[PDB]
């Protein structure tokens, strides 16, 4: 009478005579066909020191069974039942690309069955994946990152997946904050491998993914380019305080900090490299040149005609050289000179340097 | 002994399948009524958007099989049970990260002769609410709370509330961090219909003593000394040593200050914001010093300084009422004059910001 | 052989259920009489407000079914049974972190004859007790320790103690920490008449020396250089670096052990507030001192530094006891004099400070 | 349908027992053909001496009592079946942290009619690599892997291998490290006689560029300006200054690049060593400066510089090719004199350790 | 026939009426012995921070029952089958002395039946145990750490532990590069508790262990030695130049910065102090009294007879002592006097307790 009393002897019906490990078919040649789908919950993290991505995700699958099937009517109008999936069959379904994790659902959330032999099932996992960054253009960077599923031990005879939505669905995603997602798709393939002749299917997914720029645009880049702008100026500084190696020293030692810092955030792929590590490194080199250049000039202000001598040739070479310079016995005026004539090439060069480099991009 | 019987009698697995559900007359629905109890917030993490809480929610229902005679049993009228064995309904959170949805302990389970539950576990949960971050540390968090089942739907059970409140009895103080409201919600979609779910937010105010000692007396004492290299004499040859130092100080406490806080470039704090603007101040204030130095270490045989400065500057002396006045003590004198100047504005620009806040 | 026997007599599943509770007479009370044995503190972890603990609690009790005739059994006055088929009361924390409340090993359990059992398995627990950090390091902290079930309540079971202090003869030194009381006491709710609990309440003071030598020496041993500065001339060109090198360091020591302690916005330490104040004094000393040496800079065509200055300084210098007095040679006068000054109300409130803390 | 029969006929508890191991006349070996293939070198942590790769190790055997008839059975050549039920040799690592041995997935298995089996599942492993560090970055790496049982022995399976090179199909590139060679050799020892095992040997070599750019470029930069400061006057007042940084920022990448490393004491890299040397060399640098610096410093008054010096500095000029010179500038040409054979014998030392490097 | 079949039929007769929780004796007053022993496989890690040790070691346990015995003729000639620990007697062994650890093996290998009722079992092990750090002589230590194994709910008229091999087995160690392995012996002993009347034993192992000191000789002492012949100069260094102080301060940060790191590497223990530390501590000291010294040496340089007065004895005081210095109103010729007369005995401060401090050990 009751609809429990029913629903209880059609399911002590059903699992008299059942095999797990038995696939359900009736002909050995006729084969089953695997619906597939995803549905993103968010996208915890993505370490690019270690190229990792973690995913929480609730997959989706559904089948049809052979044996798993009655008629309604005589069960009082039962159609839809649930069972857990600890008690029929249940495929192989694995992701070859992980990287810390477990290859397969271990939640084991229940599964649905129809009355026409179709079931469903619908268990959450956390994924770990491995997906290569790429770093070039940081942090404007597209990442993309690949997941693929399959099957185990059946080929394409007995196994066929099939795709059921071409996009992942995105219907209860939870905005990470810094990464958005552009668009994720879904292919299928087929492969043959060494250990065996029959080919085996697959299907990958690949996520194109975006990176939000305020933060490492606001912390991380514009106190390295506004200390930047202090390269070339200190020989607009003069010689009589004493305050310029100072200055070239901590702009030295800044970048340097700057640079072994961003280190923690990219990977250590040798393939590329950034184009913010490169700029850096070639301020570095113009600024420990600048030092040298200074301490010559340092030098040669402070001499003096009794311990020092041999002004022969300079005197014409210097002489003719300030009036193209616009600037109009004596050691000083020429130390002034020298820096005029070296800080204007090197404004030259960081400009034609700082420009050249970010051009082709743009 | 009846106990034995009783139990024995209650779970037969002939008599009772816990794979169904309890329904009659027409596939009803069973209600669920359960209300969440606090213990303590044990964090919030926030460069990771996390929080690690300890919560005890009870539930209940009703269950038509599970009922007996009392006067037979010699008169009980209540038992316990173990709750893998008979049925329950499927609750968690959906917010969830660590992938653990499920509860810890799995408790024992009451159960009377009218055949109600009541259910209560304990559990920690790593619910994942989203960090609002600009009034740092002077901020209103606001963390939420899922509940819905993920097996069944909403033409199966019908989740209900028994108090609009989260009970705070057993709350123990956290220190950090201090509530204020938890709220709790039931929602549900039109559009859908079977979509129902228990919502609770709990809304969070931080202490901020700490973290304003740890952080913005040094900050704040340390800009106050961007407007002062001016007052510095230039024979002194050192102003160059004192704005570096500030820049890079300033430089730290930022980069420090962007960890503390998650990598979230929807919004911006405001203390980022303040330091990265004086930041450029005094990047502005060491060029213009240099070229203040500059102009003072001339001598008379290397430039004539002809016309425009002398009558410019000795004439704009008054204009600040800056007074009164060889060639290089007049070279001397236009750079104290400069050199004011660009302090004036420079403290007027700092209050202007300082308003700027407000 | 008897061994044998008798065990698969005495747990027989038929005879024999462990799901329920050893009652007769009237739903009669079980009593559980437990007693904790320390074996050593592992760890105390305050950032995270944490005890990790080895501990060996007994608990005995009576069980009227676990009985039988020693002289039938060889006699046999003692068996070993496992924990796992026995009754058993539950009995853990309460304000545990890891959400591991239960036992590890769950060893064997003896029994007699008259039905008594002696039941103690080994444990590592991590407590959660609040740090007072106010004299920090020579502090006495004070972590606490929860026992009760969570499956019964006081109408079905009742705990009790057997020594008032928890037994350290198996204990071994743990270097940092000292212990000095471990009190136990039961408590009891009238209001609710359903809640038995012991707590045992360990006394902790701290070993000093280690952070003494590695945080205090250099603090105070840095900060006696505040004070200085003043009796530095402003020729040399070095005060300014003197001061921020301090000023940078005593930062750093002040981020510093504020990483070392909780970040609990309750109760501040001494060392930071001290370390604050005098912060804030140095900075007035390089305020103070660059206006000095501006003065100092001055030269005569400049300014003239009329009438105030040459009788109120040139006539303060004895109030001073500070002696006997070309212009710039003045102007460096009235610096040092100024300096000297700063100098003596600085000592001054360097030794009212040091008063303050006592 | 019939799957189900021969599976339930095949896999019958009684018929068949897992705890046993096939034999028959004279409890003959039962050889285990296994070949690994890799997919992917997820990582390798020097700091910890460790290895994480992603593997399918293919094991191969023989069971008797696994075999039917194929036209009884509809004609079924080759059956599925669960790796749990049936037997199976164990097989892990030795070297293994983590004390996680067995495989993750414990994939389905093949069977024929013949009896064979062919069971390949997946696995990440955690292996104990040695790392041999003295050509760092430019290192050729050599990571072991082991294969052997761990509850039989020689007398009961045989090990075997299939090809002597690990499988290297379905490997995708990883990046930072490249593999050169994978041999794979059978071990045996004739004392024991009851040792076998497989040893796969990979070889791996780091590419450079990475951490050539982050620190060797900086390192070398850096480094060159130690053989400088003697070419700077001492009238600057800045030869502290630059020596000092250097030294600091050297002290800096030395403890930084022996974090990079682990801390075996066994061996010394070459980076380290060059380091340190510069150091020791600047520091001479430092004292002999000083040295410079005062004698510059000193006046007629204080001092005479009585024979010696005029006489062996005044002819010690030509001997560097270095020329022609009240008294205190007497002072500074020796001063001068001084630094410039410091210089040279300084610049001959660093060419000379460029050249100790080859 | 089959060996297979004889063993089946052996296996199903042993097992038929076996109790696991039974004591395998035969008179109650008999006790079984129960050989023990180890063997290490590596040492992972030595946590001097959290006092910690953590082993990977192979148990090895063997004893004998009156209930797993047989005849071998009947039975093919079979003497040694293999079954796993989970269905027979398996003693409690424990160790006192865990920390944060699992007090029991949890991987349960099987076991060797060898025909006489004798049985061995060797099932691994990772180990947390807790030894006590004593760092006085750092880096040249030699620790030593304990392991108390024994058992739990059986006296010694049960049960009487036996070792097998008086020395710890290294046939398999694996160099972990910075700790050796001087020796390890093993003991036996008893004990009583105030639980219980009974006396029971237990075993305890002892690994005396010492650290190669090359890492830290070359990167942590080497660096603090180099920056201390700099503690005494600055008195060499005159006061017109303007250098002094910024050198002082600059040793006193690094040695600060050198102690505040070192003080991460060894314990919080109060019992001692090492060796190191107090070095450093002494240094800075001395170097802060410099700072004091040289400060006031730079106050008296730049006075000047009009400011400043009173070279009333000092006068004679000091034209007396800068012959038996061997040199030879000047405010800057006593300053420079004054200060060689604190370089000497500076030196000679450094001098001596660099000395006096590290004799005693060797
Ligand atoms: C029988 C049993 N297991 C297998 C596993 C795999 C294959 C064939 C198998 N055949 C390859 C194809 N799919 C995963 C791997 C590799
Ligand atoms: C009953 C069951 N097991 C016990 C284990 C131990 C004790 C008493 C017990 N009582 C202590 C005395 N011997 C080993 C430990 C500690
Ligand atoms: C935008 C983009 O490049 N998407 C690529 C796709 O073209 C490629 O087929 C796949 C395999 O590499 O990975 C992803
Ligand atoms: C319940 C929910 O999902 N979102 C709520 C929304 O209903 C509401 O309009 C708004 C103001 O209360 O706050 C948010
Ligand atoms: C003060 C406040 O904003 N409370 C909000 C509430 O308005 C909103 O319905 C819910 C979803 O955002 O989270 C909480
Ligand atoms: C037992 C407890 O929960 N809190 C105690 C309280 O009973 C007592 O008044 C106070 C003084 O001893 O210390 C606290
Ligand atoms: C010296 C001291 O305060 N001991 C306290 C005790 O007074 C208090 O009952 C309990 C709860 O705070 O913790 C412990
Ligand atoms: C296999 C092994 O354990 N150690 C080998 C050894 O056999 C060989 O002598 C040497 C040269 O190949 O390399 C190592
Ligand atoms: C190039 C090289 O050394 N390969 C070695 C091999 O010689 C050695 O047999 C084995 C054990 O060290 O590890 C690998
Ligand atoms: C070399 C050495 O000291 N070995 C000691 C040993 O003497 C002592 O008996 C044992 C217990 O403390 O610990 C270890």
């Amino acid at each position: 009478e009751t609809r429990a009393h029913a629903e209880e002897r059609l399911l002590k019906k059903l699992f008299s005579g059942y095999n797990k490990w038995s696939r359900p078919v009736a002909n050995i040649s006729d084969v089953v066909l695997v619906r597939f789908g995803l549905s993103i919950a968010q996208l915890i993290d993505v370490d690019e020191k270690n190229q990792m991505m973690t995913t929480n995700v609730w997959v989706k699958q559904e089948w049809h069974d052979y044996k798993l099937r009655w008629d309604p009517a005589d069960y009082e109008n039962v159609t839809s039942i649930r069972i857990p999936s600890e008690l029929i069959w249940r495929p192989d379904i694995v992701l070859y690309n992980n990287a810390d994790g477990d290859f397969a659902v271990t939640h084991l959330t229940k599964a649905h069955l129809f009355h026409d032999g179709r079931v469903q099932w619908t268990p959450p996992a956390i994924y770990k994946s491995s997906c290569s960054i790429d770093v070039t253009f940081f942090p404007f960077d597209q990442q993309n990152c690949t997941m693929k599923f399959g099957s185990w031990t059946y080929d394409k005879a007995k196994i066929d997946l099939v795709n059921m939505h071409s996009r992942v669905d995105q219907l209860d995603f939870w905005e990470s904050g810094e990464w958005v997602i552009v668009d994720a798709v879904g292919t299928y393939n087929t492969r043959k491998y060494e250990c065996c002749a029959e080919i085996y299917p697959d299907i990958t997914y690949a996520f194109v993914i975006r990176r939000l720029p305020l933060f490492y645009t606001i912390n991380l880049i514009i106190p390295c380019l506004l200390i930047s702008c202090l390269t070339v100026l200190v020989f607009y500084l003069p010689s009589e305080c004493g305050e310029k190696i100072t200055l070239c020293i901590s702009v030295l030692l800044s970048l340097t900090v700057f640079l072994l810092l961003i280190t923690e955030i990219i990977p250590s792929t040798s393939l590329v490299i950034p184009l913010i590590g490169e700029y850096l490194l070639f301020t570095m080199i113009f600024v420990t040149l600048s030092i040298v250049i200074t301490v010559f000039v340092l030098n040669v202000h402070h001499r003096s005609p009794r311990t020092h001598t041999m002004p022969t040739w300079v005197r014409r070479v210097f002489l003719d050289i300030v009036p193209r310079l616009l600037l109009m016995e004596d050691w000083k005026y020429v130390a002034m000179v020298i820096d005029r004539i070296f800080l204007w090439m090197f404004i030259i060069v960081c400009l034609l340097g700082t420009v050249g480099l970010f051009l082709p991009p743009w | 002994d009846t106990e034995e019987r009783l139990v024995e009698h209650l779970l037969d697995p002939s008599r009772y399948n816990k794979l169904i559900r309890p329904a009659t007359n027409g596939s009803e629905l069973v209600t669920v009524q359960l209300m969440v109890s606090l213990a303590q917030l044990i964090s919030v993490h926030e460069r990771e958007q996390i929080m690690t809480t300890n919560v005890w929610l009870t539930q209940e229902w009703e269950d038509y099989r599970l009922t007996w005679k009392p006067e037979e049993f010699d008169n009980m009228k209540k038992v316990r049970l173990p709750s893998k064995h008979i049925w329950l309904p499927d609750v968690v959170l959906y917010n969830n990260a660590d992938g653990m949805y499920e509860v810890s302990f799995y408790s024992n389970a009451v159960v009377s002769y009218d055949g109600s539950i009541f259910w209560l576990p304990p559990a920690i949960y790593k619910s994942a609410c989203k960090i609002e971050v600009k009034h740092f540390p002077f901020d209103q968090q606001n963390c939420t709370m899922k509940f819905r089942s993920w097996t069944y739907d909403r033409t199966e059970i019908d989740l209900v509330l028994k108090s609009e409140v989260a009970s705070l009895d057993d709350f123990t103080p956290s220190g950090e961090w201090d509530i204020v409201a938890l709220p709790g919600r039931r929602n549900e979609n039109p559009d859908d219909s079977t979509y129902v779910d228990i919502t609770y937010d709990f809304i969070i105010r931080r202490k901020p003593l700490f973290y304003t000692i740890n952080l913005i007396i040094p900050c704040v004492l340390i800009t106050s000394l961007a407007i002062l290299v001016f007052y510095l004499p230039s024979d002194c040859g050192e102003k160059m040593t004192l704005c570096i130092s500030v820049l890079l100080a300033l430089t730290v406490f930022l980069l420090l200050i962007s960890k503390i806080v998650p990598p979230t470039s929807l919004d911006v704090p405001l203390v980022g914001k303040y330091l990265m603007f004086t930041m450029v101040l005094v990047t502005f204030s060491i060029v213009t010093s240099v070229c203040v130095l500059n102009v003072h270490h001339r001598s008379p045989t290397t430039h004539t300084m002809a016309p425009w400065v002398k009558v410019v500057f000795l004439e704009k002396l008054p204009a600040l009422l800056f007074m009164q006045q060889s060639v290089s003590e007049d070279w001397k004198y236009v750079a104290m004059v400069i050199d004011r100047l660009f302090l004036w504005i420079f403290v007027f620009v700092c209050v202007f910001g300082t308003i700027g806040m407000f």
